[PDB]
Protein backbone atom coordinates (compact mmCIF):
# COMPACT_ATOMS: atom_id res chain seq x y z
CA UNK A 1 0.00 0.00 0.00
CA UNK A 2 2.91 2.39 0.86
CA UNK A 3 4.78 1.38 -2.72
CA UNK A 4 1.49 2.04 -4.35
CA UNK A 5 0.47 4.92 -3.19
CA UNK A 6 3.64 7.11 -4.48
CA UNK A 7 1.88 7.54 -8.06
CA UNK A 8 -0.07 10.55 -8.94
CA UNK A 9 -1.47 9.70 -12.36
CA UNK A 10 -4.25 7.41 -11.57
CA UNK A 11 -6.42 8.77 -13.58
CA UNK A 12 -4.34 7.34 -16.73
CA UNK A 13 -2.15 4.55 -15.63
CA UNK A 14 -2.16 2.03 -13.04
CA UNK A 15 -0.28 -0.51 -11.35
CA UNK A 16 0.28 -4.85 -10.92
CA UNK A 17 1.49 -5.99 -8.21
CA UNK A 18 2.50 -9.85 -7.19
CA UNK A 19 4.69 -11.25 -4.66
CA UNK A 20 7.15 -13.31 -5.33
CA UNK A 21 9.87 -15.55 -4.28
CA UNK A 22 13.25 -17.78 -5.58
CA UNK A 23 10.48 -20.30 -5.92
CA UNK A 24 7.66 -18.64 -7.70
CA UNK A 25 6.79 -19.85 -11.02
CA UNK A 26 3.70 -18.29 -12.54
CA UNK A 27 5.20 -14.79 -13.52
CA UNK A 28 5.32 -15.51 -16.84
CA UNK A 29 1.27 -15.51 -16.83
CA UNK A 30 1.60 -12.65 -14.77
CA UNK A 31 3.09 -10.69 -17.17
CA UNK A 32 1.07 -11.92 -20.30
CA UNK A 33 -2.42 -11.35 -18.41
CA UNK A 34 -1.08 -7.92 -17.56
CA UNK A 35 -0.11 -6.92 -20.69
CA UNK A 36 -2.96 -8.46 -22.48
CA UNK A 37 -5.21 -5.82 -19.81
CA UNK A 38 -2.97 -2.97 -20.76
CA UNK A 39 -3.60 -3.34 -24.45
CA UNK A 40 -7.31 -3.98 -24.09
CA UNK A 41 -7.68 -0.67 -21.96
CA UNK A 42 -5.32 1.35 -24.74
CA UNK A 43 -7.51 0.52 -27.45
CA UNK A 44 -11.12 1.25 -25.62
CA UNK A 45 -9.22 5.04 -25.00
CA UNK A 46 -8.34 5.53 -28.75
CA UNK A 47 -12.10 4.30 -29.73
CA UNK A 48 -13.19 6.85 -26.79
CA UNK A 49 -15.19 4.13 -25.68
CA UNK A 50 -13.05 4.68 -21.91
CA UNK B 1 -77.64 11.27 -45.49
CA UNK B 2 -74.94 8.60 -44.74
CA UNK B 3 -72.14 8.66 -42.35
CA UNK B 4 -68.54 9.39 -42.49
CA UNK B 5 -66.60 6.87 -40.48
CA UNK B 6 -62.89 7.69 -39.75
CA UNK B 7 -60.72 8.25 -36.66
CA UNK B 8 -61.21 11.27 -35.86
CA UNK B 9 -59.27 13.91 -33.61
CA UNK B 10 -61.80 14.79 -30.88
CA UNK B 11 -62.83 11.43 -30.65
CA UNK B 12 -62.40 9.69 -27.07
CA UNK B 13 -60.15 7.23 -28.80
CA UNK B 14 -57.50 9.27 -30.19
CA UNK B 15 -57.01 11.81 -27.17
CA UNK B 16 -55.46 8.92 -25.65
CA UNK B 17 -53.23 8.04 -28.23
CA UNK B 18 -52.25 11.80 -29.26
CA UNK B 19 -51.32 11.81 -25.62
CA UNK B 20 -49.56 8.87 -25.45
CA UNK B 21 -47.52 9.92 -28.18
CA UNK B 22 -46.42 13.05 -26.48
CA UNK B 23 -45.85 10.88 -23.34
CA UNK B 24 -43.11 8.98 -25.30
CA UNK B 25 -41.57 12.33 -26.67
CA UNK B 26 -41.29 13.79 -23.49
CA UNK B 27 -39.44 10.56 -21.90
CA UNK B 28 -37.28 10.62 -24.98
CA UNK B 29 -36.18 14.43 -24.81
CA UNK B 30 -35.40 13.70 -21.08
CA UNK B 31 -33.22 11.08 -22.13
CA UNK B 32 -31.63 12.74 -24.45
CA UNK B 33 -31.15 15.96 -22.14
CA UNK B 34 -30.02 13.50 -18.84
CA UNK B 35 -27.49 12.56 -21.43
CA UNK B 36 -26.19 15.54 -22.37
CA UNK B 37 -25.70 17.39 -19.29
CA UNK B 38 -23.83 13.75 -17.71
CA UNK B 39 -21.65 13.85 -20.77
CA UNK B 40 -18.59 12.20 -19.69
CA UNK B 41 -19.28 10.05 -16.57
CA UNK B 42 -17.81 6.20 -17.14
CA UNK B 43 -21.29 5.22 -18.01
CA UNK B 44 -22.46 7.03 -20.53
CA UNK B 45 -18.91 7.10 -22.16
CA UNK B 46 -18.49 3.14 -22.06
CA UNK B 47 -22.28 3.43 -24.53
CA UNK B 48 -21.08 4.75 -28.10
CA UNK B 49 -21.86 8.57 -27.60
Amino acid sequence: CQFEDLNRRKDTKEIYTHFTCATDTKNVQFVFDAVTDVIIKNNLKECGLY
Amino acid sequence: AKEIEFLSWTEPFGIALTLFAVLGIFLTAFVLGVFIKFRNTPIVKATNR
